[PDB]
C-alpha cells in the first residue's frame, strides 16, 4: 500500500476550537441507570468466575478475524525528539521492520542509527519481524523515536497542523 | 448518550500514567493508542494520562489504577469526563518531593534511585499536585509534583530539568495514603472479591440510590477459612475502596464480663456515627462458640448484646457486619440464621496460580535477580496461605541483607537499591518455611 | 539389566496400532519413530505395533491402549517383551470379519464405511487373530483378522487386497468385548482415578506380592457425589482393568426384599465375591441400607446394618475382596459404617468442571461424525451443572435429532448411517431440552 | 553445513541365515516385589501431582526444549518408498520439512514429478514446508513415508539403487553417526 506520508507539528496548530466546555454538576451525578448497570457487571463477573468457563479455540480465532476485518488499515505516528510527527498508513499484517523502513526513507540522514519505542514505561520495539497487529500498534498508534546522539528538511516545509493530520486519518479510516 | 462520560473501573495496567478504554470508545473519540487525554471527576481535579486500548472492558468503562483514582479523587464506579488533550507542552522544569512517611529511614540520592529511571525517556504527563509511586529498594516511595513549568501540567521530556531539593513534605488529610489496603494488595481471591463486591459495593457506596432499586442489603457476612488467608485484608480493602468507615473488633480481646458489652455497644454506635461503615469481628467463635446441649441454660450476656445490636440495625443505618471464623460450624446457629450472618464466603487455601499472584504482590518492591522463578516457588508452596507467603518473601529479603552486611537506623538509597534477591534467597526462605532493621518495613 | 523388559501403562495416543516409549528407551533399543515392534506378554501371544516416543513415560514403561492390551492378553502393570521387527513383509491379501455382537442392526458395505478409511495409506502392521476396532456411524465395530498372506503377520499396504465376505463371527471366551467399561470411558476424574488406583490396584491385581510389602489394604471405599457422576462407572472400570470380579448390590432393591431375605442376599453377595476373588463388591445407594438415623431411646440397630458390619469386619486381607459403596454425602450414612476398618476411605466424585465436561463430551461423541461447526468447548461452557449422565444423554439426543432430520426399521445400511453428521444445531436442540428409539442404534 | 551422507537400503538385502534371539524364560514375565514397589511409587506421585495441581512453569518448558536440542543435535531421517526402498539422511533438528523434500527431490529419478510426505498411523501429511523437524517430531530419528498422485514406479535414481545396503548395515551407519563421528 501507499503510505501517504504526512508531517505535522504542534506549533502549526491554527485552531482554538470550542473551549468553554463547562460541564454541569449532574453530568458526574450517578443515576439509577448507572447503579443498575454496575450491578449487572458485578453479577456477570461473579457468575463467570464461579462457573470458570473455557476460553475456546473458536472464540480466540473469531476475535482475531473480527478485528482484522474491522481494521484493515493502520495509521501510525512516529514522534520525533523535536516534536515533529511523521504519519503514515499501513496494513496490520505489515511489520515493525517496515515501520523502520518508512522512517529511514524520510530521514535527513538515512545512515543515522535510531530506535523506535512505545511508552510508558519505555518499551523498545526490538523484534523487527513482529507484525503491527502482534505489537499492538493497531488500529491507530503513537510511536516515539530516540537516537544515540532528523526528518528530511524538504519535508518539514510541507508540514501541516496536527488537527489537519487528524482529519486525514479519520477520512482514510472511513 | 454523551460519549465523553465514562465509569471508573479497576485496571490491568499497573503503570502510573496509563488509562485504558475499549477500542470502540477510542474509535468514537478518535484517540490514537499512546495519546494524551485529560480527565476530571466530580471534584474537578484534573489528570493528564496516556490512553491504551483494552479488550475486556465495555464501552463506557475507563480502566485506571489506584494512583490515578487518588489523583482524580474518584472511586470505582464514579463518573469521569474524558477529553482529548493534544496540547501538552514539554516541561522546562519540574519540582517533585517525597512524602515524608514513605521515605523514613532513607537517605542519599533519591533522584538517581527512583526518579531518573522512572522518567528516563518515558515522556510521562504530569500535573501539579499529582502524587505518584516509584518502587525500589524493597520500598515504595510516593512523590508529589510541587511545581511544573509550564503550568499546571506538562510532559517530562529528556530536556526537562527535574528539581528535587527540599524537605520531604507532609501528607494531606484529603490525600488518601497509597499505603492503605486496596484490591491490588490481594492475590488469589478474584472469585471471592467478586462475590463480596456484588453483595456490598453498592449499599456501602450509594445508600440512597441502592434502596431506590428495591433489593435488600446483606445484613451480616461470614468469611471463613484457616488463619492468614486474607479475611481481614479483604474486609479492609472493601472498606477502603468503597469509602466506608472500618471498625475492627478483636473477639478474643473483647472476651478478656461487664466491659465486654460496653465495647460491643460503642463499636456499633461508632460505626453508624461514621456511616457508611463495615464492622469487622475477627474470630467470631471466641464470642459466640457453638454450645452443646445446654437446654435450660441462659443465653450468654455477650451473645445477647450482639443479637440486639445486629437486629437493631435497619438498612437506614448504612452498616454492614463482617465476621471471620475458621469453620462456620464453630459458630452458634442463632447468628447463622436469616437477618444475621445469613451470607457466607469461603476464603480458602490458595492454589498454585493463587500463590504466584500472592508472591508477585509481596515481591513488588524487591529487585529480583533474573534467576528468581516465582512459579517454582508457587509450585513448592502447596498448602501455604497468604500470610505464609508474605513471611517467606520477608525471609528471602532478610537473607539477601544478611549476605551483604548495614546495622543503623538509616541506609543510603543507592546501597539499598543494589540489593538483588536471588533464587538462593528463596530456597533459604523455602527451607525455613513451616506453616529487624528500622529502615526496612517488610510485607 | 534387561532393557527389553517393559511395564504396561495406559495410552495417551488412541490409535490401535501405536505404542509409546520414553526417548531414552528408544535410544537404547535403537528404534526410529515409526518403526515396527514385536511384543509378547505372559500368555506369549504376539502383537506388532508402530512405536512413537512419549515425553511422559518412565523408561521401563510401554504406553498402549486397550486394543493392544487385549490382543496381548495383558493388563496395566504387566510385563511385556519388546524386540525389533523390520522383517514384516507387505500383505498380498487379508481376510477380516466383523464380530457378531458388534454388527447387530447393520447391513451393507463394511469395507467402504470402516475398513477402507481405516487402512487407507496407514501402512498398519497386523497379525492373524488380532481384534481391532473402527469407529463410525454412531457405532464402534470390532474386526478380527481371520487370515493374512504372508502369515502370521504383514503390513496392510495400498496393494494389499482386503477380503471381508462371510458371516459375522462369534466372540471367543477369553476375548474381552471392547464394549466393556475401562479407564478410557471416564472423563473429568483424573484426580479420583489416581486416588482409587493407588488404594486398590495392587491389592486386587497382585495379592501375594502386595502382602509381602506389608502395607495394609483398604477394606471399604466410599464414593460420594450426586447421581450420575460416574461412581458405578469408576468401580466397574477398576474391576475390569484389574481383572477383578465385580458384584453389584443395589441398595433399595435389597431392602425391598422381605425380612430375612435381605440379610441372606447380602451374605450370598459376599460369598460369591470371596468365591471369585480377587473381587469388588459395589454397594450402590448405601444410604438405603444404612442411613444415618436420629438418636431414639431404645432404638435397636437394624438387622441389615448388623449383618453388613459383620461381613465388613469378617473380611480378612487374604479374602482379596474390596468393598465400594456409593452415596450422595458421607453424612447420609450410619457413622458405625465409617469407623476404621470399614468404610474409612472416601473419594469425592463430584460435579465436573468445564474441562471435565469437555472430556466427557468427547468420550460420548467418539463414535459420531461431527460436522465442522460442532464446537464441544462451547457445549461444555453451556452445560455448567451437568454431570456425566446429563452429558451422555445430551449426546444421544443430539444424535437422535440428526437421525430425525434425515430418515424406522430394525436394520440400517452402513453407508446411510455413516453419512450422518451431527451438527451444532443438533446440540443446540439437545441443549434447549436438557434438564438435569430405533433398534439398530445403540447410544451411550 | 550438515553432511547428509545419503544411503539407500532394501529389506530384501538382509541375510536371513543367522539364529533367532534366544527365547525368554518364564521368570522374565513374572512380577517381583520390586516391580510392585515401583508401580505403587508411580501411583503415589501421580496422585500427589493431581492433588497439588502444580504449574507447568515457563522455565521448565524452556529447559525441556533446551535439553532436547543439546541431547540430540543430529537427526536421522528415513524416507520409505512404495516399492520398499528407503532413503536415509542426516539433518539438524532446526532444519525443515522443506529441506527434507529438497533432499528427496535431489535423489529422485524424475526430479519433476510430484510427491507428498507423511507419517503413519494414521496418515498425517507433512504439508507445512516451513515446520522444523523438531516441531514436526521428526526427531531424533524418524521414519517418513512417500506417496505420489500418479504412482509411476521409478522414484529413486537408479544409480543409487546399485549401491543399496542391508537394513542392519544402515542401522550401524546411524549408530556410528549418532555417537558423533
Ligand atoms: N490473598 C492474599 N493476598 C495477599 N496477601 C495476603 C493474602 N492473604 C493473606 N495475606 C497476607 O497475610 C497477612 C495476614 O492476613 P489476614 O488478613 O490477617 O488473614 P486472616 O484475616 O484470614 O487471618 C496480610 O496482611 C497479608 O500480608
Ligand atoms: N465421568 C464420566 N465420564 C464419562 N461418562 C460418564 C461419567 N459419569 C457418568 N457417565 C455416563 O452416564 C452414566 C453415569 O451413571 P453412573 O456411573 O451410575 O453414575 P453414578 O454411579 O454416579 O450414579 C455412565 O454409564 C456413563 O455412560
Ligand atoms: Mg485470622
Ligand atoms: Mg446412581
Amino acid at each position: 500500500v501507499d503510505r501517504e506520508p504526512v508531517v505535522c507539528h504542534p506549533d502549526l496548530e491554527e485552531r482554538l476550537q470550542a473551549w468553554p466546555a463547562e460541564l454541569p454538576d449532574e453530568f458526574f451525578e450517578l443515576t439509577v441507570d448507572d447503579v443498575r448497570r454496575r450491578l449487572a457487571q458485578l453479577k456477570s463477573e461473579r457468575k463467570r468466575l464461579e462457573e470458570a468457563p473455557l476460553v475456546t479455540k473458536a472464540f480466540r480465532e473469531a476475535q482475531i478475524k473480527e478485528k482484522l476485518e474491522r481494521y484493515p488499515k493502520v495509521a501510525l505516528r512516529v514522534l520525533f525528539p523535536d516534536r515533529y510527527v511523521l504519519q503514515g498508513f499501513f496494513r496490520p499484517s505489515e511489520t515493525v521492520g517496515d515501520l523502520r523502513d518508512f522512517v529511514r526513507s524520510h530521514l535527513g540522514n538515512p545512515e543515522l542509527s535510531f530506535y523506535l519505542f512505545i511508552t510508558p514505561p519505555k518499551t523498545v520495539l526490538d523484534d523487527h519481524t513482529q507484525t503491527l497487529f502482534q505489537a499492538n500498534l493497531f488500529p491507530a498508534a503513537l510511536v516515539h523515536l530516540g537516537a544515540e546522539e532528523y526528518l528530511e528538511p524538504g519535508l518539514l516545509e510541507h508540514a501541516i497542523s496536527p488537527s489537519a493530520a487528524d482529519v486525514l486519518v479519520a477520512r482514510y479510516m472511513s | 448518550n454523551r460519549p465523553n462520560r465514562l465509569i471508573v473501573d479497576e485496571a490491568i495496567n499497573e503503570d502510573n500514567s496509563v488509562v485504558s478504554l475499549s477500542q470502540p470508545k477510542m474509535d468514537e473519540l478518535q484517540l490514537f493508542r499512546g495519546d494524551t487525554v485529560l480527565l476530571k471527576g466530580k471534584k474537578r481535579r484534573e489528570a493528564v494520562c496516556i490512553v491504551l486500548s483494552d479488550d475486556t472492558c465495555s464501552d463506557e468503562k475507563i480502566r485506571m489504577n489506584r494512583v490515578v483514582r487518588n489523583n482524580l479523587r474518584v472511586r470505582l464506579g464514579d463518573v469521569i469526563s474524558i477529553q482529548p488533550c493534544p496540547d501538552v507542552k514539554y516541561g522546562k522544569r519540574i519540582h517533585v518531593l517525597p512524602i515524608d512517611d514513605t521515605v523514613e529511614g532513607i537517605t542519599g540520592n533519591l533522584f538517581e534511585v527512583y526518579l531518573k529511571p522512572y522518567f528516563l525517556e518515558a515522556y510521562r504527563p504530569i500535573r501539579k499536585g499529582d502524587i505518584f509511586l516509584v518502587r525500589g529498594g524493597m520500598r515504595a516511595v510516593e512523590f508529589k509534583v510541587v511545581e511544573t513549568d509550564p503550568s499546571p501540567y506538562c510532559i517530562v521530556a529528556p530536556d526537562t530539568v527535574i528539581h528535587c531539593e527540599g524537605e520531604p513534605i507532609k501528607r494531606e488529610d484529603e490525600e488518601e495514603s497509597l499505603n492503605e489496603v486496596g484490591y491490588d494488595d490481594i492475590g488469589g481471591c478474584r472469585k471471592q472479591l467478586a462475590q463480596i463486591k456484588e453483595m456490598v459495593e453498592l449499599p456501602l457506596r450509594h445508600p440512597a440510590l441502592f434502596k431506590a432499586i428495591g433489593v435488600k442489603p446483606p445484613r451480616g457476612i461470614l468469611l471463613y477459612g484457616p488463619p492468614g488467608t486474607g479475611k481481614t485484608l479483604i474486609a479492609r480493602a472493601v472498606a477502603n475502596e468503597t469509602g466506608a468507615f472500618f471498625f475492627l473488633i478483636n473477639g478474643p480481646e473483647i472476651m478478656s464480663a461487664g466491659e465486654s458489652e460496653s465495647n460491643l455497644r460503642k463499636a456499633f454506635e461508632e460505626a453508624e456515627k461514621n456511616a457508611p461503615a463495615i464492622i469487622f469481628i475477627d474470630e467470631l467463635d471466641a464470642i459466640a462458640p457453638k454450645r452443646e446441649k445446654t437446654h435450660g441454660e441462659v443465653e450468654r450476656r455477650i451473645v445477647s448484646q450482639l443479637l440486639t445490636l445486629m437486629d437493631g440495625l435497619k438498612q437506614r443505618a448504612h452498616v454492614i457486619v463482617m465476621a471471620a471464623t475458621n469453620r462456620p460450624n464453630s459458630i452458634d446457629p442463632a447468628l447463622r440464621r436469616f437477618g444475621r450472618f445469613d451470607r457466607e464466603v469461603d476464603i480458602g487455601i490458595p492454589d498454585a496460580t493463587g500463590r504466584l499472584e500472592i508472591l508477585q504482590i509481596h515481591t513488588k518492591n524487591m529487585k529480583l535477580a533474573d534467576d528468581v522463578d516465582l512459579e517454582q516457588v508457587a509450585n513448592e508452596t502447596h498448602g501455604h496461605v497468604g500470610a505464609d507467603l508474605a513471611a517467606l518473601c520477608s525471609e528471602a529479603a532478610l537473607q539477601a541483607i544478611r549476605k551483604k552486611m548495614l546495622e543503623d537506623e538509616t541506609i543510603d538509597a543507592e546501597v539499598m537499591n543494589s540489593l538483588a534477591v536471588t533464587m538462593d534467597d528463596f530456597r533459604w526462605a523455602l527451607s525455613q518455611s513451616n506453616p529487624q532493621v528500622t529502615w526496612e518495613d517488610i510485607g
